[PDB]
């Protein structure tokens, strides 16, 4: 069992990524500079403040 | 460094800049942006009454002798300048109860095409906060940092938190700002509200 | 502002800041002293010593420093760095630290 | 708080005049923003 | 004043004090080095640091301070500020406060073979490990470190300090002036030149 | 000697340290960041708090301070203050309550 | 002040802080050197240190800061900073751990 997750920081050119777990997820927050979307595999635990979407689903974290 | 000496010749040499003098008309007032961030919370201090503090200020203003078309400087869109070369609003903690009314790090400005002088100093800030002992160890503070100039007026310059955007539509950013990242809570204290007044 | 630059020039000519107004020899400079207590610190007992945040208030005047506003495009007051101009030497005396 | 170089015949001291005047000699409090020490009360505050 | 005046308007030409000494190439600066201990001030054991009051002499020889006496009257030494010289930038490298300078830059005393003294005082902050096993029936064996900060050994030859036919090897202690510890009491006081051969 | 001293008065008639010390504005410095840490000073617990003391190594190639060692007597090294120079301005951005950047400023190798 | 200032114009435009104030450099300056002791702040038996606040009055004859009043509006006693002229380096010898010499530069009566 597989999945394809994507992985690209923010706004850059989207890429990609094989997930062995069965949820990708998108971790979204915002410092002083502006926000921060960090997407990867699994649904890790966040810090409180931060948004998070976790999906079963290929290609859903964008 | 071509286009970046040039520049700099060009504001500072040519055109003469007066680092003594308002970026205004003698009557009118420069509008100065602020925001905070609180890098981390070090300590309160309960018998000597004090908060220790480590905050990034974060200030904003036009100054429009500092300006330039960037099609004549190679394209050039952001230039760095150290902090004594420009004008200053001279923002200061007013409620420092230590005597260290100024920033911590004086680094460099970031100046514009438009005009605009973004500066982000952080410092390290010894502030009176007074301590309400009634219910302890169950209370809870509240402290404030006072940020004003005290080499300017209100006819000189006028205060005013940042404004930000969101999909197109502004809003002042009315709360102080933690990376919720970065941040590691102090060992102690909790944060319930953070506000932003003018 | 570039009328406030030039009544800068013109002020600060020939102007040296470690000297005392004074137009003759014999005058006295007459400099007024309030105080404004903002918060009252501490009364440390073992050290017998007081810390206090104040604001003074000096009061004073220098001969070399006046202009016509109406020569200057009606500017009639000027912010100045403290180090450009003279300054009464006014200190705490008492000071324990 | 005294010139520590100058002596009487160069510069001469008085007291601070307050936005109130009439010769005053008191220290000045503003009332609104003054948080009183949580130790200490403040009875008479002249100047001399 | 006039003699000294023209001394130094003579000396201070072309003189950049941020330039090491060498009239040949490959020449290296000899710097004898000394300390003298005036008072040991304290060791925190808590923070691992001993406190002490001391006087460091310096002796290099600079071959763009030379003078003939004769011509200036027979001026045989000038007082000079120690910032207009140069300097060989020696340090306390084993600090334990972030102090590595000394405490006052008082005048160096140049000579007519343009052979410069200077002896600064200083307050240090040096960092010795506290063996604590037989605490507080110890002895500790602390450590001050001194080395340039800025040249290597091809450039400056740092050594100990040469007395009448003799190294001195040891911390100088004043037998007269000096008052000890309330705590602590010297019992031996060695100085050693390191220079590792594969370094 | 007078070379040296003809060197850096070359190397500092048209300096700038405001300008990035690249050819170009568009190209950025390369900077090389080590850190050397010579002793654990403290671990306070309670403000959260880790003093080291730490030597921070950074190199970077300056364009406008190059010169030809046979012009000058084959000097190929010289020591310059720091002060007078372009820096990068490293900042520890998890500084607690000691210094956000360098304010001990030691002499370069060039 | 116009007569101060062509005074101190004149006395500064040829002075040097370095050397001796003596027309000839074989005479010695003569320094009176009086302490007055304003409080005593701390005995300190452990470290064995006194502390102390002084005033440490230095008096001097300047050769080269002399004039004549009548060409200066009758102008016989002037205020000066401290950091433009020589001064003796006095140094408390018995310095436990505060300053070795003086480090707060107040005006001189000249
Ligand atoms: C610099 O110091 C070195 C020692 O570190 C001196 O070297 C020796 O000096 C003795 C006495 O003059 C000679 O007998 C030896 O032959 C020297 N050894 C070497 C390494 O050459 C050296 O002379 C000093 N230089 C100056 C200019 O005084
Ligand atoms: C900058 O970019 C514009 C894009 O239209 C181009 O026309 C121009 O030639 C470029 N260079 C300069 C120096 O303006």
């Amino acid at each position: 069992g597989s999945m394809i997750c994507y992985n690209q920081q923010s706004s850059q050119p989207p890429t990609t990524k094989t997930c062995s777990e069965t949820s990708c997820y998108k971790k979204t927050w915002r410092d002083h500079r502006g926000t921060i979307i960090e997407r990867g595999c699994g649904c890790p635990k966040v810090k409180p403040g931060i948004k998070l979407h976790c999906c079963r689903t290929d290609k859903c974290n964008n | 460094l071509n286009e970046e000496e040039r520049l700099i010749r060009h504001l500072f040499e040519e055109k003469a800049y007066n680092k003594e003098l308002r970026p205004a008309a003698h009557k009118e007032s420069v509008e100065i942006s602020l925001a905070l961030t609180l890098s981390n919370l070090i300590s309160l201090k309960e018998v000597e009454e004090t908060l220790t503090t480590n905050v990034w200020i974060e200030q904003g203003w036009t100054d429009s002798r500092l300006q330039w078309d960037a099609e004549d400087f190679g394209n050039i869109s952001v230039l760095r300048l150290p902090a004594d070369m420009v004008w200053l609003p001279e923002i200061v903690l007013e409620n420092n109860n230590d005597g260290s009314f100024q920033i911590s790090y004086s680094c460099n400005v970031l100046i514009y095409p438009s005009g605009s002088v973004y500066w982000l100093p952080p410092a390290i800030f010894r502030s009176s906060c007074p301590i309400s002992v009634t219910y302890f160890p169950f209370d809870w503070q509240n402290c404030s940092l006072k940020f004003s100039s005290l080499k300017y007026t209100t006819k000189e310059i006028t205060l005013s938190l940042k404004q930000a955007e969101e999909d197109g539509r502004s809003y002042p950013v009315e709360w102080i700002i933690i990376d919720p990242e970065g941040f590691t809570e102090n060992g102690e204290w909790e944060i319930v509200h953070r506000p932003a007044r003018v | 502002s570039e009328a406030e630059g030039r009544l800068r020039e013109k002020l600060f000519s020939g102007y040296d800041s470690t000297v005392r107004p004074a137009r003759e020899v014999g005058d006295r400079v007459w400099v007024s002293i309030g105080l404004t207590l903002a918060q009252l610190i501490s009364l440390n007992e073992k050290d017998e010593e007081m810390s206090t945040k104040v604001y003074l208030d000096l009061e004073w005047t220098d001969y070399r420093l006046s202009w016509d506003p109406e020569e200057h495009e009606g500017i009639d007051s000027l912010r100045i760095s403290a180090e450009s101009v003279w300054l009464p030497d006014v200190v705490l005396l008492n000071n324990n630290d | 708080f005294s010139s520590y170089s100058y002596d009487s015949s160069e510069v001469s001291l008085q007291t601070g005049l307050s936005p109130e005047g009439q010769e005053r000699q008191e220290v000045y409090i503003h009332e609104g923003t003054f948080i009183e020490n949580g130790q200490w009360e403040i009875i008479h505050k002249p100047s001399r | 004043r006039n003699q000294e005046e023209r001394l130094l308007g003579d000396l201070m030409q072309g003189y950049n004090p941020h330039l090491r000494p060498a009239e040949h190439d490959s020449d290296v600066v000899n710097v004898s080095l000394k300390l003298t201990l005036t008072n040991l001030i304290s060791l925190n054991e808590r923070e691992e640091a001993l406190t002490t009051n001391v006087w460091i002499e310096m002796q290099w020889c600079d071959y763009r301070l030379r003078w003939d006496p004769r011509d200036y009257g027979g001026l045989w030494v000038l007082r000079v500020p120690s910032t207009m010289v140069w300097r060989p930038d020696i340090v306390l490298e084993n600090n334990v406060d972030g102090v590595f300078e000394v405490a006052l830059y008082c005048n160096v005393l140049v000579s007519p073979d343009g052979c410069v003294y200077w002896l600064p005082p200083a307050i240090f902050r040096s960092s010795c490990p506290v063996s604590v096993t037989f605490f507080p029936f110890d002895w500790q064996n602390c450590s001050l470190i001194f080395q340039s900060q800025t040249y290597s050994t091809n450039e400056i030859n740092l050594q100990l300090s040469q007395e009448d036919g003799q190294t001195i090897e040891w911390i100088f202690i004043d037998p007269e002036a000096f008052t000890e510890n309330g705590e602590w009491a010297i019992r031996h006081r060695p100085a050693k030149m390191l220079l590792d051969e594969a370094a | 000697s007078e070379h040296e001293t003809r060197l850096v008065a070359k190397l500092f008639e048209d300096y700038n340290s405001v300008v990035r010390p690249v050819e170009d504005h568009r190209q950025a410095v390369e900077v090389t960041v080590g850190l050397q840490l010579i002793q654990l000073i403290n671990v306070d617990e309670v403000n959260q708090i880790v003093t080291t003391n730490v030597r921070l190594k950074q190199q970077w190639v300056d364009y406008n301070l190059k010169w030809n060692p046979d012009d000058y007597g084959g000097v190929k090294k010289i020591h310059i203050p720091s002060e007078k120079i372009w820096r990068p301005d490293l900042v520890l951005y998890n500084n607690a309550d000691g210094d956000f950047a360098i304010v001990k400023f030691t002499k370069v190798l060039l």
